[PDB]
């Protein structure tokens, strides 16, 4: 896995992207330059044992799409570090990073039925209470969840569902 | 059983105390699955040491807060755990039931019944790991803890509040000597707590069958970790044994603890360590296992009257608390340079080393004096033993000194061979018989008969005979001394004459 | 003992029948914190015997 | 059906990947078609990102990456009951002698708990065996657990086959016979043995020999304990014979390097302790049936400080501990009367003679190990007048604690013997009260009770 | 021996709560399943929304 | 405010994420909020990128990811002067005796360096002890060392607790007490030992109990010795106390294993002989003052040759060795007086008077052990007429050598005695001159001074 | 899974251009300091067994050259030597 | 040890033996077939017996007896026997 190997370069090319106030134009290129990772073929290469700039070369070849210096840059200093199989891990990085600068959070709603719209304007507003960022709801639906609903808002849930209730009073019993 | 009308309104009275409402918590999911360690991927607010709740009544300790992951030893069977399933972290910290109640009852380590004689009526909750009493609070051990060995109460006493290491190798009664220890205090108001890391099952329902054939086991609480628990449950059962002994202790009460191998929580330990990648060392021990044990240990204290007051806020005065621990391990071939054995043997008071070569010869315990130490000594005892003793302590020494020459004997010098047959004539009266604890009239008795010269004469192959009626000699025609020794313990030259005349009576009027 | 705490171990199941049932209702109750004159009392009934 | 695919493959054990909603659990059993075969995983690790680490049961050779492999969705599962009983089975439960399908009404999956400490028995009713030393020393019971920890070329497995002739011959249960990694040519060898006999009828016997991959011996021991397991829950009792239990552990050695794990004290998996113990905890009676077992327990280059026979120790009741340097003196049954020791051997239960006569053993022939270095250096002459008693009393002792045996017959002609406890303790006290002290030693080695020895002499 | 017996009360006057335990959170259940209602769902959520 | 956020937690290793521009210096401090509590960390590395690897000092249970750091431009720092006597400190310097804040003037960082070569001042002024073994046979001088050897239970704690009580009552020099690793048990018998006999108020105490994270123990040494160059600052002679080396060692060993450095020789640290240089070598006599140490070394298993006390001999000066052999006979204090040595005892520096005197003491008992073997085979009138005079002078010598001690004064009982250096060679010259050989044996046990001896020879 | 003292600040410099040639080959900067050992990124012209000359007026001697970094033991007190010097 | 524990015997060939030109060195008492004399023909079974038991114990005798001897004739004829043999 490599979480822990994408943080550097995803922090850098954040902070270059914010001093360039290209942000939204990066974001992009590393989504393309992620993909490419994913080809049958091009995986391929990427494991076969050839050295760092001769790999960077039929890297770059491959994207048009990338702006001459910044991404190629890049991807040169990550094929120095034989680490291009990082890319679809620096992408998720960066989208964080740019969500925490731009105080924008996304929040789950898990229900048993679709809500009444007024509903979702309370339950934005109060999350917007409990957390500061400007709050996206993507409300989804299961029945599982008899009745109430979830919020799961990163990794801190609350936990309104009968379905939570009926056990966590079975544990009691 | 038309005690199902209270079941019912039990399960009403459940269902009454349910607070329905919600409460925010911080989730987890499991990303990896081994030998009883998962990966959680997740929880940004995880404590170390915290308990983490798993799906099932089921708990795991996070141990490692790394940067992207932690990694939590699951407390159970972990087989049925599947990566993907989702995790919850709780505030909470490993907390064990405790009080009064639990004695006589037999617990596993998170304080579940498993004697199976129903639930439990216990005093409220005590967290698992915590920090010992203060150098401030202390108080300087000055009681004795009567084992009721010869062998141990004269030369290497223990006292209220001390940590006396139980060291030797394999089958040479390590396990024996502790029980004998717990079976003594059956009246001495000291409550004992036997924990069995990493033991079969089956013994440790032989050793309740002893304790309960025995009267002790009413005094006695039984923690066990039998050895197919997991490693989680293995390391953490000497912490669940020492917080059910403070509880006693911080309240004004005596209380004895018998942590049975430490050398198996170390082995656990290590297990969890390498499981989770942290660098080893030599022996593949994990580096902080001195402070693993260290702070174990440490816990074991006597505490003055003022903490006392000042934790049962007022309720109980001037008595001092204390909590005495017997921990075990074991040696491979008499090996005391080990990492563990240099280890307890370096936190604790005192030793008391068992012998396999003398446990064949037929000593039995096969206590080692000249090895053994007691680092609280003479300050523990009482003071007709600490009197008596001493000249055991001395003719043994010669007799280690001069043994060398036991293989040219015939070649020696009678004003030497006095001394080299006196030592052989204590050696042989400090063996003693299983389930046979004495009182420390008996004790005192015994060792002043061998002391003033009356054993001078009686034949080797004789003392125990010898031993046995004058016990029995003095328990029918002499019984108001016995009392008196036994409820006090004093010496005076009034005592020693009273003794000096039984010996007299006795080595004329009685055979053995 | 054993054979005389068999016997009223039998006469406590049947009497418990009853009483689960009303602390299904009571569990319903509260976990939706409203009563409810449930209809179809079949469904109810019909765990009630067939487990016990 | 499929819904895998294979990719790694490291000697024995094998890294599979499955959709991430569909991963199996662990110890569940994998299939994969290894060419015209079929091949049998456990799996042992869940990584992430849906993959799987497992285990192979059969030879590994033949994979390759990309198969497809099938989840079985359920452990292993093995025969079990009255028609196991007299037939032949491989670790995986199919039959291995050339005879049909085991016609059994049932299955058990080969991983269980333990009983709980609720449900243990205790009993002291002794049982005797031919064997002079074992039941003078190290007496054992009824339901408990024996081993015998030896060196290699020693004597454990044909103490082991007298202990099944004398025992299970003349015991009416059923039994079990779990051969874990040991040779091919023994396990024959008993198989016709017990079928010209006419007693192989009562005995089921388990087969993983040294021959097969290291999952197979891995895995077997578990499948001997579960047939056991469940004749013991019928409320019968069972006698369970394991041919070498070290071999488990040493198969645990050979695969843990591969699953990832960091090696230990002296290379041994970390997991050694639990490993072990998870197995010998379900070797147990309780209240509903019981077991009583024989295990042999090779302790490697004869150190018996090892991890692996000082982590064995613990869980057994009676120990009987052979020795190299008493077998180099012909003296078989090799057994060490001062390491040998039981549970057992106590004046409640053994009464006082029998207790006090081994006491008493044991002190003589201590005595003597302490006059070995003196000996050695000066001469046999330089001793005490009463230490050359000694010293020619335990020489006597040593003889009189051997045997001939009946399965021995093959390599020494001498027809065996059976040596009933009160014949023995009383030829034990008296050659320790010195009434046999006019009689050469030679007259003492390989004889049944005190009267053939007394015989002996005659004859020179 | 007496002691034993109260043990065997206590023991099988622990079981027999678990059993009946499990009953009601299954009835219970059942009835939630039928009773559930667009109106005290709601309800639900305005709590869960007050709460929070 | 806090700048840095904490990143990872594994056991008592905690590291710690900052801004590149403000990464703390190495042996920085830092701290942080561990719920209701203050906890600090100290830097132990500078690695990767404004990361920094971390040693916590107190429990480090509670600590979440992303805990808010500050940090404290200084190292450790600690207070000092005249406010520390009669205070127990831990090692950052904050009392744990309940008698409130310590009242500070001054706070020094624990970390500096060594004096130069170029300051010191060899000065063999001999230290006068007042117990007769060590001042005759182990004489050493102000700004030395001096290294208590022996195994447990010898009197290595209780010999110190002496050496301070006489050095701070006939002498009134200032002590400082660096407890490393201190059982609190006897910690505490110190406290009310050293309150009792009214010596407290002149000596300053510091404890780093055993229950501590391993940075707390190894720390504390330094805390100690920066106390004692405080007052050295001010031209006083102290004498600091250390009361093991040996668990020195062992916080270096558990500190070096959990930093992951790759161990050495018996899994001691890299580092071990810088670690042991970088504490003993502040401890030097300047001329502006000095600093004495003595220093208790437990040698474990009676070796004398594994890293830690092989390597601590180079630094010391003087050695005292106990023996248990020697206690266990009741002659306490349990020097022993043929292996205990000092680089001090030559006639340049010690006189020819006192030279003479150790040497005839040794000469005495080194012909006695020779005849105690003769004794034991022939009985003592084989001897010629000055073989039993030396054998009754090398006895009352021996005898003599032994000393009630104020501190042991609750042990026996009996009053402690403080003997000056003229009156230990008065005495042991004239007794092997023979000016009391008229005196029984017992007569020299215990007394004190030879008047004593002689006063007591009367009653007995 | 490691990092190889590749990290924020530096893989920005390389973003800005790739072939940092514009940096003398003289001069580095500290980028880790642990038990009296440092890492020096730069100075490709460094030469085994070199002096490399700190700032207080004190040396190191380079005895690792690596791919990305020189490792150098100090030659005096090192505790108040910094990353980024 | 790993293969005496795979093998159904061993050969112990010593060297003290072996120098002292009794070759082959074969040290009867460690050396063992497992199989034991159902490998042999019925004549070479007949005669051989238990020899090799035989020649271990004249070889620990001969241990005892060199500096002294007791029982001397039976041992006498033993020690000859065994000598001759060997
Ligand atoms: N004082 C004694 N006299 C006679 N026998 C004794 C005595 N003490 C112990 N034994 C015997 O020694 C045997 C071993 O005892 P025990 O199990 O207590 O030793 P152990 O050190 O606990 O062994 P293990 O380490 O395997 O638990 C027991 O069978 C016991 O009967
Ligand atoms: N009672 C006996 N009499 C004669 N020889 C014996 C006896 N017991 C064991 N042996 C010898 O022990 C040797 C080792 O065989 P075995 O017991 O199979 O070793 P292992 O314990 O390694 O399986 C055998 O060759 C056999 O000759
Ligand atoms: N001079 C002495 N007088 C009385 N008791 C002593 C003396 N020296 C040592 N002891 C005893 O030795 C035991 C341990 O003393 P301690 O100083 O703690 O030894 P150590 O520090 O070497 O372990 C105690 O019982 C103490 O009474
Ligand atoms: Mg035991
Ligand atoms: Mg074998
Ligand atoms: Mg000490």
């Amino acid at each position: 896995e490599f979480i822990t190997v994408a943080r550097p370069y995803a922090k850098a090319a954040f902070d270059f992207a914010v001093e360039h106030q290209s942000v939204e134009r990066w974001q992009d290129m590393l989504a393309f330059a992620a993909e490419v990772t994913k080809n049958e073929q091009m995986a391929e290469l990427l494991s076969g044992a050839l050295a760092p700039e001769t790999l960077a070369e039929s890297f770059i070849a491959v994207a048009g799409e990338q702006l001459d210096e910044n991404g190629q840059n890049l991807i040169r200093v990550m094929a120095e570090n034989g680490r291009l199989n990082a890319l679809p891990d620096v992408l998720e990085q960066f989208i964080h990073l740019r969500a925490v600068s731009e105080a924008t959070a996304e929040v789950d709603v898990i229900s048993a039925a679709a809500l009444s719209e007024q509903q979702l304007a309370k339950i934005s507003a109060a999350m917007e209470k409990r957390l500061s960022r400007k709050v996206k709801l993507n409300a989804k639906i299961d029945k599982s969840v008899m009745a109430g609903v979830i919020i799961r808002a990163g990794d801190m849930v609350i936990d309104g569902s009968v379905r939570g209730r009926l056990e966590r009073l079975a544990d009691v019993l | 059983q038309l005690n199902s009308t209270e079941i019912s309104e039990l399960i009403k009275q459940r269902i009454a105390q349910f607070n329905v409402v919600s409460e925010a918590h911080n989730e987890g999911t499991i990303v990896s699955v081994s030998d009883g360690v998962i990966r959680i991927h997740g929880l940004a607010d995880a404590m170390q040491g915290e308990m983490i709740s798993l799906p099932g009544n089921r708990y795991a300790i996070a141990l490692n807060l790394e940067r992207d992951s932690v990694g939590a030893v699951v407390m159970g069977p972990y087989a049925d755990l599947a990566e993907g399933m989702k995790v919850k972290a709780t505030g909470r910290i490993l907390e064990v039931p405790v009080g009064r109640g639990l004695l006589g009852r037999v617990v596993n380590t998170l304080g579940a019944p498993i004697d199976g004689k129903g639930p439990l009526d216990h005093d409220g909750f005590s967290a698992v790991e915590a920090i010992a009493p203060g150098v401030i609070e202390r108080q300087s051990v000055d009681q004795p803890v009567q084992t009721g060995y010869k062998a141990v109460d004269s030369m290497i006493p223990i006292g209220r509040g001390q940590r006396e290491l139980i060291i030797g190798d394999r089958q040479t009664g390590k396990t024996a000597l502790a029980i004998d220890a717990i079976i003594n205090q059956r009246d001495s108001g000291i409550k004992a707590i036997y924990v069995a890391i990493g033991q079969k099952a089956s013994t440790i329902s032989n050793v309740v069958r002893k304790l309960e054939e025995h009267g002790a086991l009413a005094n006695t609480i039984v923690v066990v970790a039998t050895a197919s628990e997991s490693a989680a449950l293995q390391y953490l059962a000497p912490y669940a044994g020492a917080a059910m002994g403070e509880y006693f202790r911080d309240r004004g009460e005596d209380a004895l603890i018998i942590y049975d191998d430490l050398s198996k929580q170390a082995v656990a330990y290590r297990q969890i360590s390498l499981l989770l990648r942290r660098p080893p060392g030599r022996e593949a021990f994990p580096g902080d296992v001195f402070y693993l044990h260290s702070r174990l240990l440490e816990r074991a204290a006597r505490v003055n009257a003022e903490y006392v007051e000042a934790f049962t806020k007022g309720e109980v005065k001037g008595k001092t608390g204390s909590l005495t621990a017997l921990p075990i391990i074991e040696t491979q071939a008499g090996d005391v340079s080990a990492f563990v054995p240099t280890n307890v043997i370096s936190i604790t008071d005192g030793q008391i080393f068992l012998e396999t070569n003398l446990f064949n010869a037929g000593i039995r315990p096969a206590v080692n004096p000249g090895i053994s130490v007691s680092r609280v000594g003479g300050a523990a005892q009482t003071k007709i033993m600490k009197k008596l003793s001493g000249g055991i302590r001395t003719a043994l020494a010669q007799y280690r000194e001069l043994a060398a020459f036991s293989q040219f004997a015939s070649d020696l010098d009678d004003a030497t061979r006095k001394q080299l047959d006196h030592g052989q004539k204590v050696t042989e009266l400090l063996k003693q018989k299983q389930y046979a604890p004495m009182s420390v009239a008996q004790q005192s008795l015994v060792l002043f008969a061998a002391e003033r010269g009356y054993l001078a004469d009686v034949e080797l192959s004789k003392i125990g005979s010898f031993e046995a009626a004058l016990l029995a000699y003095v328990d029918r025609d002499h019984a108001p001394l016995m009392q008196e020794i036994n409820q006090t313990g004093g010496y005076n030259d009034e005592i020693e004459g009273k003794l000096k005349g039984i010996l007299d009576s006795f080595k004329a009027t009685q055979s053995w | 003992a054993q054979a005389e705490i068999e016997a009223e171990r039998k006469r406590a199941r049947e009497e418990l029948r009853k009483q689960v049932a009303i602390l299904a209702v009571a569990g319903a109750e509260k976990i939706i914190e409203r009563s409810v004159d449930e209809a179809a009392n079949s469904d109810i009934v019909d765990k009630l015997v067939a487990e016990l | 059906m499929a819904t895998g695919k294979i990719v790694q493959v490291i000697g024995a054990v094998v890294d599979v990947e499955f959709p991430q909603d569909a991963v199996p659990r662990v110890y569940d059993a994998l299939e994969v078609q290894n060419g015209n075969e079929r091949l049998v995983l456990e799996v042992q690790q869940q990584l992430g990102g849906g993959i799987v680490r497992t285990i192979a049961m059969g030879s590994s050779d033949g994979l390759r990456r990309g198969l497809d492999v099938k989840d079985l969705e359920h452990p292993i599962e093995v025969p079990v009951g009255k028609a196991t009983l007299g037939r032949i089975m491989n670790v995986l439960g199919e039959p291995v002698d050339m005879k049909g399908e085991i016609g059994e009404e049932e299955r058990w999956a080969i991983h269980r708990a333990a009983p709980s400490y609720e449900e243990l028995s205790n009993s002291q009713e002794l049982l005797e065996t031919g064997i002079k030393v074992i039941d003078l020393m190290a007496p054992f019971a009824k339901g408990g657990k024996v081993g015998l920890f030896g060196g290699a070329g020693v004597g454990k497995t044909v103490n082991m086959m007298e202990l099944i002739r004398n025992i299970a011959i003349e015991h009416s249960g059923y039994s079990v016979f779990a051969g874990v990694g040991e040779r091919t040519r023994e396990g024959n060898d008993f198989y016709h043995e017990m079928t010209d006999s006419n007693v192989i009828d009562k005995v089921s016997l388990v087969y993983g020999q040294m021959n097969e991959p290291p999952g197979n011996r891995l895995r077997v021991a578990l499948t001997g304990l579960t047939m056991a397991e469940k004749f013991r829950d019928e409320g019968r009792d069972v006698l369970l014979f394991v041919d070498n239990i070290y071999r488990y552990t040493l198969a645990g050695t050979e695969v843990s390097a591969l699953l990832g794990r960091m090696p230990s004290a002296v290379g041994y998996q970390p997991t050694l302790a639990e490993e072990m113990g998870v197995l010998q905890e379900r070797i147990t009676s309780t209240k509903t049936g019981s077991i009583t077992s024989v295990q042999a327990v090779y302790v490697p280059a004869d150190d018996l400080t090892d991890p692996s026979p000082a982590t064995t120790f613990a869980h057994l009741d009676a120990t009987v501990v052979l020795s190299r340097q008493i077998a180099s003196l012909g003296i078989y049954p090799a057994v060490d009367p001062l390491d040998s020791t039981s549970r057992q051997l106590d004046p409640l239960v053994v009464g006082q003679e029998h207790y006090d006569t081994a006491r008493g053993v044991q002190s003589i022939l201590q005595r003597y190990q302490e006059l070995k270095d003196i000996i050695a250096i000066l001469g046999m002459d330089e001793l005490s007048e009463e230490d050359k008693l000694v010293v020619a009393r335990a020489r006597k002792i040593q003889r009189f604690l051997s045997q001939p045996f009946f399965v021995a017959e093959v390599f020494t002609g001498s027809p065996g013997k059976y040596v009933s406890l009160k014949d023995t303790i009383r030829g034990f006290k008296g050659i320790m009260e010195g009434e046999y002290d006019h009689l050469p030693e030679q007259a003492f080695y390989m004889v049944g009770s005190i009267e053939e020895a007394v015989e002996k002499a005659k004859k020179l």
